[PDB]
This record gives C-alpha cells, structure tokens and sequence, in this order.
C-alpha cells in the first residue's frame, strides 16, 4: 500500500528539474522535471491511485511507473509502517532498514538478568526504556546481564550455560563512573566471556593482587560507587538503543544474510567514561585456546611437533607503520595486553625518539612488590618515529606472551631420565658455586635486583621441562619451563631461577624474531666480557659509516651539556656489537648513560646501541638529582667516568672503520639465522628457540637460548666470560672470579 | 525512450 | 555533629599487618601503618570524632587519633559527609575531586532552559526532569541551557548577542537526530562566541548552504528527522551530567582552585553519533575577527601596513618538523567547528616509498556547479608519512586561508585614480586578443574547465583593490581583489577575473610560505614554457645524486608496469626545475602521469615532482578503464606517449646531473627569499604578496604573485611563454599561437 | 615520635 521517500530525508524542490534529498549523515540530488512533480507526494500521505488522479491531466500514469520504479531500483522508496512513527521509521532508514520489517524486528522479546548489586528498580528503568522504544521483555534471541563489574563470579556460570544452549547475549554495566557496554556474545562465533575475562584479570594486576594478599590472611571488588542519576540512565538508554540495532540486524540477517552492514556490539566492548569524557572501541578477540570455549591443548601440540622455518626475503620484513596498524587491536586497557603507546620525547625532535608503553605482568603479593610492577614499562626506540611505535608496541607484546599462563607445553620428569636430550639450568644461568654458596648475603645487599641469585638446582627433584628446538642438531631439546616463560610458580624451597628477557623477541615472522633474538644474545655476550673483564676497548669512527644520524646525534648531545661516543665489543663470533656511552659535562651529576645492540649490518648494530641511549639516559637529564626513582639511580648520581677508565675508549688503539666489519647478511632472514646457528655452532654452541606465539595475539613471539653465552648481570660461573677475553688475546692469562668487576652493570 | 523520462538521474552528494 | 568518611568513591580493603588499600574506579591508593588498619574501618562514615575516641580507647590516644586525621585531610583522603546528597552521588564528585559538601553549595544555582527551533516543550521538561533528579534547581541565571534542532537557527543569533551585551554565560545542546552535539558552554570575553562557530559550520554546510541559496534565488534546514525515544533521553542525560560538571567546575575553581582540574565544554562540541556509534571531541576557536565580538578591521589594518619580515635559520629546509606542525594544528581537524573535515592516508602503510593522503573542506549555485566541490580534495604529498600528512592538512589550510570572507583589505576605485600603483589584471592573466575575442565559443567546448577564458577587463569601471607588498619595490601595489582571493563574487556583466591557487603557500612563518609559493610559480612557469612550445628537454641522472628515494622509486615503478623519468625544466631564472613522468608498459591505456616541482635545492625540486607523480598516478591504476571519475578521464584513457614526444627525453642531449645545478641556497629562509625576489628583478619581474593568513588559523598562508609568469593553463597572450624559450636558444624564432600546443595540461 | 606515626605513608599508584 502507502508509498513514501525514505523518511529520514528532509525533501527540498527547486522549480525546474532539481529535487534535493537532504539527510542528517547524507545528500542527494535528484535531476528531472517530473521529480518534482511527483515528490512531494512521496511523503507518505498518499496512495498510487491517489497520486494517479491528482495529476489526471498533468503526467501520464504509465510514465509514473517509471519514476517510482527507477526510485525503487535506486533505493529511496519503501513503504511507510502505520505502526511507527515518522522519527522512529526514519531512524531505521537511515540505518538502511525499511520500515515495515524495523517494526516486524522489534516485535522480538528479550531477558534481562542482573548479576551483583543491580538493583530490581534499574531493571525495571531498562525495560521501560525498551518499551519505549517498543520492545518487550520476557519474565529468547538475546539476554541482557546487568553487572557492576566484568569479572562477577556469576557470569562464569551464565557464559558455560550461554555456550551449551547457544543462547546470544549482551553484557552492560550502566553503574558507576564508566559505562561498559558491550559485548554481544554469539557463542561459536564471537569472544569467550572468559576469554574477555583472561585479558580483565591481567589489566588489573592491584585488584587481582589485593585478592592473593587477602587470601594469604585467610573474585572482585565493587568499584563501581560513583554513579549519578544521570549517569545510569544515559547508560540504560544508549544500551537499549544498541539492543534495538542487534535485534534488528538480526532479525533481517536471517532472511538475507550478510546484507545488513552497519556495526553492532558483537565482538567490542564501548567504554564511556562521564568524568573525564571519553568514548572508545575495544575490540574482543575470540582465543582459539579459551579453556571454555576454545581447545587450551593446542600449545601443547605446537611444543612437541617441529618447528618449520620458511624463507622471508632495518631489515624488519614490513614497515612499522603496517606492523602497528594490523596489531593496534592489543592497545586497550579492557580487552587488550598493552595499555598504552605514547610519545615520551618532543615532535619537534627529528632525532631523539621515544615512546612509553604501558604494561601489565606482576604477581606481586606485597604492596612493595605491587610497586615495583606498575613501575618496569617497556619502551620504543627508534631512529624515527614510525619505527619507535612498533618498538614500543611489539616489546610490550614481546613480554606479554611471554608470562606463563598454564597452557605451554610441559612434561613433569627429572634429568636422569630425560638424560641427553635434557639441559641443565646450570648451563644457561652460569653462577659460580662461591655465587650459590652465599646466595642470602649476597642476595640481601644488592644495588641491582636482576642481580639475584636462585638456590641451586636439585636434580633429584622432578621439574615441569618444556621442549625447545634446536636449530643446529635439527631436533628437540628439553630446558626447565621455568627459564621459558616469565612468572613460572616454583615451590618456596626450590626456587632455582627466575625467567629472564634475555634472547626473548617479537616479529613478523618466525624467522624474523629468531634472528633478533640470536642478536640480544650476542649483544648481551659482548657487554659481558667487556663490563665484567674491564677490557678497554677501541672507539668506533661514526663518520666512516654512510648515516649521518650518528654525527647530528652526536652534534645535540653537546648541545644538550654531553658527549656521545661508541665501542666495539665484537667478540669471537665476530658478530658487530657496540656500546654507546654518554655523560653529561656539568650540572650534579655525571649521569653515565649506556646502550648495547649487534647486528650482521654494522651500521645497524651502532644504530641500535646509541638508540638505546636515547631511551634510558635522555628522559632524566630534565629530572634534579633527588627526584630519580631509576633502579640505576645511584649509579647516575655518583658513579664518574674516571673510576671507570673501560668506559671511554682506548687511545693506544685506532678507530674501527666500516670497513673493518665484513658483510655477512643476504637477501634472506632465513638465511641471516641459519647463518647465525652456524656461526655459534663454529664456536661449540648449540642455538635453541621456542616459540612464545600466542594465537590470540598473532604477532610471533620467541625466546632464543645459547647455553654458555653470557648474560649481562653478575654472573661468574665458569666459561667464556673468562675464557673469550684470552682466546681473543684481549688478555694474556684469564681473570680471577675476585677480578671480576665489582659494580654491577645497571641497566 | 522519451524526453521528459530520459533526463531523469540520480545521485550522492 | 558531623560524620567522618574516607572519600565515599573508594573502597577501603584492609591487609592487617600494615597496609590498608583504597580502591578507586580510575585511581588507586595504598597507606602504610597500624593506625590506619586500626583507625580506617571506622572512616566509612558512621561515627563521630567524639565517637571514635571510645570504641578504640584504651587503644588508641585521642593526640594520635587527631594526627592521623589531620594527615588524612591534608592529602585529600579525608571528608565530611553531606546529609543532601546520597552516597552514589556523593562519590560521583568526591572521585572527581569535590569534597561532597561543596558540591551541594554548587549544585544549589539555578539554570534556566530555553528552546529554540522544533524542539518541543515536552523535551524542555524533560531535561528539566533529568537535571533536577541530579539537584540542579531550574528557574522560570549562572547558566542558560538552549535546545536546538539545529545549530545554524537564526534565533540563536539574537541570544548570543543578548548573552554577550549581558555577559551570559550559556550552553548549547542538539538532543534530536542521529547525532547529538553537546556543547559549547559560550563564556562571554573568554571562549568563542556562537558566530565564530557558525562561520565555521557555514562552511561545513556546503549543499545545505547552495540549496537555501537556490531556493531563496526562487536560513536553515531540518536534517534532525531520525530519532528513537532512546537517543533523545540519552542525549538529555548525558547534556545534564555535563551540565552539573560544569557548575560544579565553576564552583570549585574559585573555592578551591588549583586542587581539581577535569574537563567541561567549555569552547568544545561533543559529537555522539548514534547510528554508528563514535564520540568526537570538537575544539572552538575565538575568532578575533568576527563582528559579533572581536575586530573585523584586523585584516583591513594588516593589508595597509607595511610587511616585515625576519631571519629564520633552518634545520626539508623549514624551521621546523612536520610531527610538531601536525601537533599545533591537528584541532583544525574537524567537520563540525574544524576546516579540514578529515585527514586520511589514502594508500597502504606497508609501502615505504609511496605517501599519499587525503583533505576535505568543502570550496556553488547548481548542482553541476555542486559536483566539482566535494571532488576538490587537498591531497599530500611526502617522500615520509610525516610530510605526507603534514602537507595534506596544511594544502587543506591554505585553501581555506584564501577564500574572500568579506573582511579583506579593499578599497573601492578605478584604474586610473591609482595611476602607476596599480596593476592591470591582464599583466596576471595573460589572454591573449583572440582568446577574449572567441571567448563564448572557447569556453563552450570545454575539455578543461580551469582553462575558462574570463571576460575583458573594463577599465572604465571601479572595482575593488587589494593593497600587496612588493618585496622588489618595498612598498604597496594593488591587484584587483578578484584575483587576490578565492570566489570574490563579481557582476555577471564584468566577469574578468578567478582567483586562482598558482603561486599560494602555507608556512609556518610567513618567509618560510613566501618562499614555497615563489617557488611554485617558478614550477608552472617552466612547465608552461615546456608544455605549450612542446619542447624536448633532456633527462636527469637521478642517481647522480646522493638520495636513493629517487632510484628506489624507480623500481617499484619498474615493478608496477611503470616507468619513471624526470625532464630538466630550468628556465632563464636558474632555479632547478623538474617534471616526472610516467606510463604503464601494459594494458589498454598508457595512463601518462606528470608531476612538477622546484626549488633552489635541486634535490628537494626533484623529489616535489617525483612525489606529485605518485599522489596523481598510483591510485588510479587499480581501476577499470572504464570507471575513472578524475577530470583528466579522457587524458588518461586515450593519450599516447608517441602523440606526446615532448614527454619523453631528448636522447639527443646529454643527462643532466647533481652538477649541473648550482648552489645558492643559504641557512636562512629570508635570505633565500630576498635571493629569489632578486632573481625576478634581473629578469625585469616584481614580486608581488598578498597574506591570506587569519588570526584564528595561526598557520600562515600567503598569494605570491609575479605578473608576467606564466601559468600552465591554457593561455596564451604575448609576453615569456614565446619569449623565453627564443632567448634561451631552445627555440631559433617564437612560435605563433596558433602553433601553441591545442591539447591543454590536464593537471 | 611514635614510630606508628613516623611510618605512616600515603601514596598512589600511577
Ligand atoms: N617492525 C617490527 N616488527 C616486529 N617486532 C618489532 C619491530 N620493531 C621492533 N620489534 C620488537 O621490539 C623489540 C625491538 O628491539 P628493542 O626495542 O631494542 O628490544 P630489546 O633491545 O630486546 N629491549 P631491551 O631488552 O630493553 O634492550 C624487539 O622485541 C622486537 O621483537
Ligand atoms: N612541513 C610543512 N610545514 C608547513 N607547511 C607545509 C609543510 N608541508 C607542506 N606545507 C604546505 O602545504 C602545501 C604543500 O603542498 P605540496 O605538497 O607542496 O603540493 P603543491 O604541489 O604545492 N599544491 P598543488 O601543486 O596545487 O598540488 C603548501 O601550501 C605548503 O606551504
Ligand atoms: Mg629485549
Ligand atoms: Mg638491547
Ligand atoms: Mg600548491
Ligand atoms: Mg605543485
Ligand atoms: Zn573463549
Ligand atoms: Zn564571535
């Protein structure tokens, strides 16, 4: 029956052939002479026949077929709905939803379940504003639940019900000073409850640490207290708007599947928070290992079968600004696993850049545990901005996927009989048994805390061991889980490490991480003997290296009251490895500032290291001396560049030159790591990795292991820290573990 | 076809 | 007495031995000590101070009672309850910062509501409902509320005139349609004032604003048609949290300030959008300008006052970043109060060599007038991202700087009462006689529409002159105000000028955009020169130079079925000059593609054309043959480069080189400028500036003219276009213009 | 004075 234009758009009429359809979000013209003459009875007050007989002598009924067809072809005709009003039709057009099946959708009932401290009455303020807006509730194709917080322990019982009956349903929390909203769960197709949860408990590590505190003297807090009026109802009422546009989109999705496009709350979590004003979208990923929903027994798998490398042809696979773009989605501090990415340093510095991002692991059980979290944030460094970003974001993921979750592949047993294809954790951290023997003295007066000394491993006891792969023997090898992930449980007397982030990085692919990884550790083997030996070391000539970016750096610290110069510390690899120095030539203090980094490109490997003095020492220098709450605080305010002569470069020696590296890289990532294995293998190393990814995350994640190479913390357990230095002829005889330099490297 | 039929277009702004 | 409570909005959790927890929603806090652990679980607001002392003597002093108190209320833990107020409520302010007894006294000044347009008297009591459900007393004022269907009412500029002669403060809110706008509250002598906002969004509305001039040819429009129950009563709710926030603001800043800082609308929009879900935050600037409230003789006064520049020393030759002149004008963003309605990287973040984005700003009195706006898009060119989106939104700003407002620099007079001050629009425009004579027939057949043939210019009449500076005279010229700025409205009858973009710069300093619009007539000049004596010009060894971007560029071209080359066009001005072209090897069409620029630097000139290939070119190439929407449709469909000889390089000439092209650029942009004004004197040119720059943009935007420069469209009166060439010895005698090249430049 | 005095500590976490 009754024919209108889409009543979302105001109709305008100029004279001779124009007709301009005007909407809120859109414009359009219409061109003709009969348009005009037939729109304005377009309104929805008139019928075919009706419209016939007022032009009786003015347009031929057989042309008007062919204007409201053509309009209907174009899409600006439907049919009006007597049940609705003209605001309420024309919002559901300008959505793209004819009137008539708007109105057939909203028939559809829903429930309304609270959980926690709702109260009865705000679920009667809901309902009657769904009503209103004409949708009932039935006391289904959608449950409402109304909480006061996402990680009420009911909704772990509604989600398992949710899930075996197939039922969709909708999460809001209207209470308190930011609204949650969202997400619509569709079981077998959207994000677990629980696998929102997983990321929840992570994010709010002094709630979730306040509870173990709490146990400890014996599942959520109620936060929300701060609620207005019009608070909840500005909450109650823009949920019932997006309720309405579920059902909606639901309903016509049936009939004509995928034809219905405009966005709903399935799969994202809005948060608007009415203090400070602000809206944004979190994006709820589905984890293919939620216990709940998804198949947790895959890590397991991917632990036990081989890893395949495949060839990939600043040598990062893509550009940073594509890598940060695809893998934005982590940054929320809701449904994601960094919290933030923010610029530290100035725009308007085209050099110096650094980028802050938030980060969330700590099991900490006491208040000045909880504060040392909270504290340690990775960073970005960066020769520019872009590359800065996708530091700062792949580090914070890099950790991340990194703290054991219970889920990564194990199997409980003793050395003795794992037996050869088993590593002793001896091997890896390399104390000296002087170092094990007075664990509590030592470990009681420390400057530094990654200085900390474990019990001694007890190989009568059985541990959970994880496999690892071994690039060079082409096979799998067995490490204790607990030097594989960060945070592994170990009982109270047998503590025997600590998961470091030493070898631990993030990439695009495999290939690419491994590689990086292989890097930290050579970076980290080189400070060692260097620091640990007080070897002096020769100057690197940055002006030989076609990058300028080295000399303008160096021209703004002596503008900015410093100077910057760099070392080689390649070692029996021969890998290039290089530490930038600085120190500051006035103010209190010295503020000696330090970078590492290798790389088979030299030119990077320098790159990264005085980068890396950006990222630590600059920051600080704005800072007055009794303000520093840096772990290296002490050593910034006292220490002095003469007491330690094995800083500044050795004279006697001459410049390296970039000539003096050779080229050792090809076109190939593959290639640059199957390089490195065989490097360390020439040397007696055997390389292992194991493969840190995470299927919610995607971004590869891998830990690389080198037993023998030396970490750059105090570790004087015997080998190459003593030995590398001679067979360079660096020293005629080796050091004594007493001759080991006694101020721990503090950064 | 038609005159008055034939100039008949439409667009978005 | 009065009971004591901790801040209502935090959730005190005790941990015995030492620590007490006070959880917030959006801040938490921790205390250290017994008394707390002891004193604290008394602080929920249940007792009196001379009640606290019995429960707890005998085990606690009352001295020390006092001082734990008194620490308390010295860092803002501490309050007073308020019996008017419940606790949700009261924790609302308290988590904000306002000791719940102050709020109250805030909240006790009334308001008055006042609609204005359709909104009906029913939604007025609504918001009065939902305001006072808060305890914020409505009165038959501290605060005038006003509810529009539209913020370009013409009823709104009365009250604004009245809030201003009253100095009123006042709020505006839009409740109805799919998207709500909140805000801003307008602070007389402080904030903008609604004028300042509706010369933006005049702007902004561009076919509503063609369709009421049409229609009145034969103030505002109703677009506010889509609204549920729902979205109006969350837009009314949301507008009296605001409300409340805004009082409470004022109140306390004044009682207390320096103590509590959270943001109002002051000088903001929000914008919710209900159909799509996505909150905006809108900056309003006051505009010193505007007649309402500023000064609108301040353009006047600048134009006759003399222009004086200064050194600015350099740091790719501007003073500053393109991340620090994004920062200070990324506010200018924004289709509601902005004049850039959106800024968006049209091409892939994965390549690292092509930059392209995309700027809006909307400039009609027909709808084909109305289809070329909404095409004419800014776009950015970048060898980086960073310049890329700098140069997008900064092409963006410097459009809008030169549209005529109606406040520029003018007087009214003729061509002779100015005598040798002025200057004749013919010297610019440069028709020849036979152009002015076929006009109507030329302009008729129209491949290119900016090749419009304007009418004679008839001396006799008095038109409107706008004074520039002359940097070669040092004094005040005049220039017809027609060609000085964009759109100046002219007689149909004397229809001799339009304003056009040739030789207009942004800047950051005035100097720095003097010398980029100088350097743009430079560019059209050589290519006009080029284009029209089709000319064969020699290559350029982009290798030779010492920027790989150009090489690499190539290949990726070379890896896209395109070739890249740039020919030499420097003129009898010595300034480096290029143009790059392109083709497609493959396909139906060879899909020609040109760029210009240049620059003393001919490295940088180099990369402005390159660059100008990739924004034009790349984009394109996805597309069918048949669908191209561009204006250079019938170019790139049908032309060849074998048609177009003068295209391709002249094999006959040697490539020219890095050395080829002399220095004589400085460390100052001054200095280059005075350099390039000097440059035109030789060749008997006067430089001529006109600063479109306005108060309220801040970025500066100027019109370099050169009278006697040639454009590259198609004009073709006696003067350089057939001179230059015969003295440069590219041409034995002058072509005639008939032999001039008939096909124009489609770019 | 009373080291209960002298250790009380309020602080804030971020
Ligand atoms: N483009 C990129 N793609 C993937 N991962 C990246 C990219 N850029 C940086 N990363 C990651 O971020 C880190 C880059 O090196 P860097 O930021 O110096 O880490 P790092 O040196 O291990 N941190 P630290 O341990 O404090 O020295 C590594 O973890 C990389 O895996
Ligand atoms: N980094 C920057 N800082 C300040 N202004 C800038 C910057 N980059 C570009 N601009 C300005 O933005 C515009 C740059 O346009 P550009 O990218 O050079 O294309 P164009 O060729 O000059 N314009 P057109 O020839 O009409 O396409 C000029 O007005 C410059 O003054
Ligand atoms: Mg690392
Ligand atoms: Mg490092
Ligand atoms: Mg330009
Ligand atoms: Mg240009
Ligand atoms: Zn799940
Ligand atoms: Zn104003």
């Amino acid at each position: 029956p009754l024919l209108q234009i889409q009543p979302h758009f105001h109709v305008e009429v100029i004279e001779p052939k124009q007709v301009y359809l005007l909407g809120e979000q859109a414009n359009h013209a219409l061109t003709g002479q009969l348009y005009c003459q037939i729109l304005p009875l377009l309104n929805g007050q008139y019928t075919l026949e009706q419209i016939v007989e007022k032009l009786d002598g003015e347009v031929p009924p057989e042309y008007i077929d062919y204007v409201l067809e053509r309009l209907a072809e174009k899409g600006y005709l439907t049919e009006a709905a007597p049940e609705l009003s003209s605001e309420v039709a024309a919002f559901w057009s300008e959505l793209g939803i004819a009137p008539p099946v708007a109105a057939e959708a909203l028939r559809q009932p829903v429930t309304l379940t609270p959980v926690g401290n709702i109260s009865e009455v705000t679920v009667a303020a809901l309902t009657t504003a769904l009503r209103d807006i004409g949708i009932s509730v039935q006391t289904t194709a959608l449950n409402v639940v109304l909480t006061d917080d996402y990680l009420q322990p009911e909704l772990a019982k509604i989600n398992k019900q949710a899930l075996e009956s197939q039922q969709t349903w909708l999460l809001v929390k209207p209470v308190g000073s930011v609204l949650w909203l969202g997400p619509v769960f569709v079981p077998g197709k959207t994000g677990c409850w629980d696998c929102l949860a997983h990321r929840l408990r992570g994010n709010r590590e002094v709630e979730a640490s306040v509870l173990r505190q709490k146990q400890a003297q014996q599942g959520c807090l109620p936060t929300a207290r701060a609620t207005l009026p019009s608070t909840l109802q500005t909450g109650l009422q823009f949920a019932a708007t997006e309720i309405a546009k579920w059902i909606v989109k639901y309903h016509v999705n049936a009939t004509a599947p995928g034809t219905v496009f405009f966005p709903t709350l399935d799969g994202k979590i809005i948060t608007l928070n009415h203090s400070i004003l602000d809206l944004k979208s979190h994006i709820l990923i589905k984890r293919s290992q939620c216990p709940t929903c998804g198949d947790p027994k895959i890590l397991q798998h991917r632990g036990f079968e081989p890893l395949k490398l495949e060839s990939r042809p600043g040598h990062r696979g893509t550009t940073p600004e594509q890598t940060v773009q695809k893998y934005q989605h982590l940054i929320s501090p809701v449904t994601g696993v960094v919290t933030e990415l923010v610029r530290i340093t100035d725009p308007a510095n085209p050099l110096v850049h650094t980028y802050r991002a938030g980060h969330s692991f700590g099991s900490a059980t006491s208040l000045r545990g909880l504060r040392n979290t909270l504290k340690h944030k990775s960073s970005g460094k960066g020769k520019t901005d872009s590359q800065s970003k996708a530091s700062g974001l792949c580090e914070a993921v890099e950790r991340y996927s990194g703290i054991f979750q219970g889920d990564e592949p194990r199997k409980r047993a003793t050395l003795a009989e794992l037996g050869d294809l088993a590593i002793h954790p001896e091997q890896c951290l390399c104390f000296s048994d002087g170092q094990y023997a007075n664990r509590e003295t030592l470990n009681e007066q420390a400057t530094v805390a990654h200085d900390w000394i474990p019990q001694r491993f007890d190989a009568s006891q059985a541990i959970e061991w994880t496999p690892v792969w071994s690039l060079t023997e082409q096979t799998h090898k067995y490490l204790p889980t607990a030097l594989c992930y960060y945070h592994y449980p170990l009982p109270p007397e047998h503590r025997f490490a600590r998961g470091d982030s030493n070898g631990n990085a993030a990439g695009n692919t495999l290939e690419e991480a491994i590689l990086q990884g292989f890097m930290e550790l050579v970076e980290r083997d080189g400070v060692a003997l260097w620091w640990y030996n007080r070897l002096r070391r020769p100057a690197v000539d940055l002006g030989s290296f076609n990058e300028p970016y080295f000399v303008q750096l160096q021209q703004f610290y002596r503008e900015n009251d410093r100077d910057l110069w760099v070392l080689d510390l390649t070692a029996d690899l021969g890998i290039p490895a290089f530490a930038g120095v600085s120190n500051r030539k006035t103010g209190s203090s010295e503020r000696l500032i330090l970078g590492f980094g290798a790389h088979l490109d030299p030119t990077i490997a320098i790159l990264r290291a005085v980068t890396e003095v950006n990222q630590i020492g600059l920051e600080l220098d704005k800072v007055p001396d009794e303000n520093l709450k840096s772990d290296a605080t002490d050593w910034l305010i006292t220490e002095k560049l003469a007491d330690h002569p094995y800083l500044l470069p050795d004279t006697t020696q001459p410049l390296k030159t970039a000539q003096d590296y050779p080229k050792r890289w090809s076109d190939d990532i593959y290639t640059d790591v199957m390089t490195c294995v065989n490097i360390a293998q020439q040397a007696g190393l055997e390389t292992l990795v194991i493969d840190q990814t995470r299927p919610d995350i995607g971004l590869n994640v891998v830990k690389v292991t080198v037993p023998g190479m030396r970490h750059f913390w105090s570790r004087f357990g015997e080998g190459r820290l003593y030995d590398v230095p001679v067979k360079l002829g660096w020293l005629d005889e080796p050091l004594t573990e007493a001759q080991m330099n006694p101020t721990p490297m503090p950064f | 076809l038609s005159s008055q039929l034939a100039e008949l277009s439409e667009e978005a702004l």
